[PDB]
């Protein structure tokens, strides 16, 4: 079923579940909007994400 | 601030810097962030293959 | 979606022409207007799609 | 209209016909329509299914 | 999603009021606060009944 459907997929679709692995590397643009924002957000998951 | 321009249609996000200095209208798109990552192209690796 | 982020125009301390720009801009959003125009640049190739 | 309130707080989505009426603020909260159904319960419960 | 429409707060025309919340939602919004404040009223009460 697997080989006939092939239901390929990232195990990653969330920001946490992004946060959660560390073998595919993150970033987004520097000095942009989007960091600066990472910037004080201090959520539970984000603040690793900024680290 | 000047007047020079008085309108400023543009992708300007509405922040609470801009907003200090310059009124803004209401949004005619709200953005957020989000992931982006490669379409999945999904490969079996050996142990977790069979 | 992570944010929620707006754009717009920008103006000075109570324009007058913000407060009819605005209101414009909320017939067309509720006419389906900016919609159509929103996936006109976006879509140029579609979803070439075999499987 | 009347101004027994100077600020009219409450979940209400900003529209064409309020706003020339009487001002809102930012959206605070910007959303939509959607359209919402049950969960797929598949048959996969059952120690007989084999 | 199906609309694009998001809440506001009714304000007085002249209302010197909008402004200044205004600049005081963009400051909730820029510190994060905003995401918890929905979560606890949207996701906090279904900690439990979460699947």
């Amino acid at each position: 079923a697997f080989l006939t459907v092939e239901r390929m997929e990232s195990p990653i679709d969330s920001a946490d579940d992004l946060a959660k692995q560390t073998k595919i590397e993150y970033g987004a643009v520097e000095d942009g909007a989007t960091m600066t924002f990472f910037k004080k957000s201090k959520i539970s998951t984000y603040d690793k994400m900024w680290a | 601030i000047d007047h020079k321009a008085d309108l400023a249609v543009a992708p300007l996000a509405i922040t609470y810097v801009r907003e200090k200095v310059i009124d803004f209208s209401k949004p005619f798109m709200t953005l957020g962030i989000s992931i982006l990552y490669r379409k999945p192209n999904g490969t079996n690796p050996g142990v977790f293959s069979f | 979606l992570i944010d929620s982020k707006g754009y717009g125009v920008g103006t000075p301390m109570g324009s007058p022409y913000r407060d009819k720009i605005t209101i414009a801009i909320l017939q067309l959003q509720e006419e389906g207007k900016l919609h159509m125009m929103k996936e006109k640049w976006w879509r140029g190739n579609g979803c070439p799609e075999e499987e």
